């Protein structure tokens, strides 16, 4: 009885990705019309600015030791 | 239907990223104040060692 | 009802109060219809943030051209999958970013927590208060 | 108060934009194989008359009556189709009445980029429903029953209670205590944080720079009395 591990699962499902899996096989929509609809904003900026900030202070501390 | 869709997306996207926002940071932050004290800990650690 | 049809104009059907006392028939279900695409048009006008909010010039003429209106449905359609898509992408980037935050934390307090336990655990000596003196008749011993 | 990465988002978008218009192969794309990416910024978003050129061969294309306006009823301003191209955008639920701005050419270049953007997805969409269609009548009788699929589609599952309230939700047991300690002591730092973050980025960078620079210079001096015992250091200790 191998079970899946509680700590690592199957991932958070979202909605999102799984509707599109279950119509992709529907046929109305395919992989290329998503393609050139795959926009690349920068979300998270706060977020990303600050953990990059958090990291180079953690080699500042390491450099600094 | 497809401009109704839209807007209650945006609205549901303005709020989860607030929401994701806010709590992201705030875990950022106590991360950052982990890093500090766990710094601390090692300078201790290896000035008790050298001498 | 009344006061909604006198604002609006005269697309919006005769109102009677036979539909009122008889809620039935497929005059009944084609004011219901009415007045729910008529609400929806005006929350869209209520909660229209980023973009502007001419649309309501737009929706209230009668459509007469073939070839503008299926640009508008397909336009309407590609900002509906694009919204979806750029949602879905934002959603697995916060998963990601949740899941590396909580083994970094994991790490962090694992290292803090045996850091710690060593303090309490691998010092039962401390006589450092001669030391930097003691080094002073070091070098004095080295100069001798 | 940062401009720098701004000039050159446009000009990779004017790159893309370029390689699109280069994709469908335009008949008056002879003679013109501008490639630098400010050149064609300012070629496409500053006023110039290829554009122009470009886009009412493009508003002939995709719908005639605008042609037949103009050779049964020739004559007329340029003005005129500036605002008329400003209203066939407007019912777009693209631009204002009045955005004749837009069509002048001296509008801002992100949002003239982005304008052409939806368009030229708007003439892609419309190209492949004409592409398996024959007729505008096939391609909108298919247009409707594959749309009403969809919708039937759409709303046929239990499961939209979650893209309707998108949760935040991925964190164990152990956590929450650690938001609740100082849940109250957040709602006034995001107020005007994005300068602030950007110039402890700067500095804290600056600050790198110059620790790794000194850690350099002293292990180097280091060395440099070293060097004369790095071959002798390879007596053990403990002997």
């Amino acid at each position: 009885m191998a079970a899946a591990n509680p700590w690592d699962p199957a991932s958070a499902p979202n909605g999102a990705g799984l509707v599109l899996g279950h119509f992709i096989a529907s046929g109305m929509v395919n992989q290329e019309m998503l393609n050139m609809s795959k926009k690349t904003v920068s979300c998270f900026v706060n977020f990303t600015r600050l953990q990059q900030i958090t990291n180079i202070q953690a080699e500042i501390y390491q450099k600094n030791l | 239907l497809l401009t109704l869709l839209s807007v209650k997306m945006e609205n549901n996207l303005a709020e989860f990223e607030r929401r994701a926002e806010k709590n992201l940071l705030i875990m950022c932050k106590e991360k950052e104040k982990l890093q500090k004290k766990a710094h601390e800990l090692k300078r201790r650690l290896l000035l008790s060692q050298r001498k | 009802i009344k006061r909604i049809s006198g604002e609006c104009g005269s697309s919006f059907p005769q109102v009677v109060g036979s539909l009122f006392l008889s809620p039935g028939g497929p005059k009944f279900i084609h004011l219901m219809y009415h007045f729910a695409r008529f609400v929806a048009m005006k929350y869209i006008k209520s909660n229209s943030k980023n973009s502007s909010h001419h649309f309501v010039e737009t929706f209230n003429i009668k459509p007469q051209d073939l070839h503008k209106c299926i640009a508008r449905c397909h336009f309407a359609r590609s900002r509906f999958l694009q919204i979806l898509q750029r949602q879905d992408c934002v959603t697995q980037k916060y998963q990601e970013n949740a899941q590396l935050s909580v083994k970094q934390v994991r790490n962090l307090r694992s290292e803090c927590i045996g850091l710690e336990n060593q303090i309490k655990k691998m010092e039962p000596y401390d006589d450092h208060s001669n030391m930097e003196e003691k080094i002073q008749k070091v070098r004095s011993l080295w100069a001798s | 108060y940062s401009e720098d990465e701004g000039d050159s988002s446009v000009s990779r978008a004017a790159v893309e934009v370029f390689g699109k218009l280069k994709d469908l192969n335009c008949p008056f794309l002879e003679g013109l194989y501008i490639t630098e990416p400010k050149t064609i910024q300012e070629l496409l978003c500053s006023p110039s008359e290829y554009r122009l050129e470009i886009l009412e061969w493009m508003c002939t294309r995709v719908w005639p009556s605008l042609q037949d306006r103009f050779s049964s009823l020739k004559g007329v301003p340029t003005e005129v189709k500036i605002q008329e191209m400003t209203k066939l955008g407007h019912e777009l639920m693209l631009c204002a009445p009045d955005d004749q701005e837009l069509l002048k050419g001296c509008a801002c270049a992100q949002k003239q980029l982005h304008f052409m953007d939806q368009l030229l997805d708007t003439i892609r969409s419309l190209t492949i429903g004409c592409s398996s269609c024959s007729s505008l009548m096939e391609h909108f009788e298919d247009t409707r029953e594959k749309n009403e699929a969809l919708l039937g589609e759409l709303f046929s599952s239990p499961h939209l209670q979650m893209l309707l309230n998108p949760e935040c939700d991925p964190w164990p047991l152990d956590m929450q205590p650690l938001l609740n300690k100082q849940s109250d002591d957040w709602q006034w730092a995001s107020a005007s944080a994005k300068s602030e973050e950007e110039e402890k980025l700067a500095e804290l960078a600056r600050q790198l720079q110059e620790s790794a620079a000194k850690l350099h210079a002293l292990r180097t001096e280091y060395f440099a009395q070293h060097e004369q015992g790095a071959a002798a250091g390879a007596a053990d200790i403990s002997t």
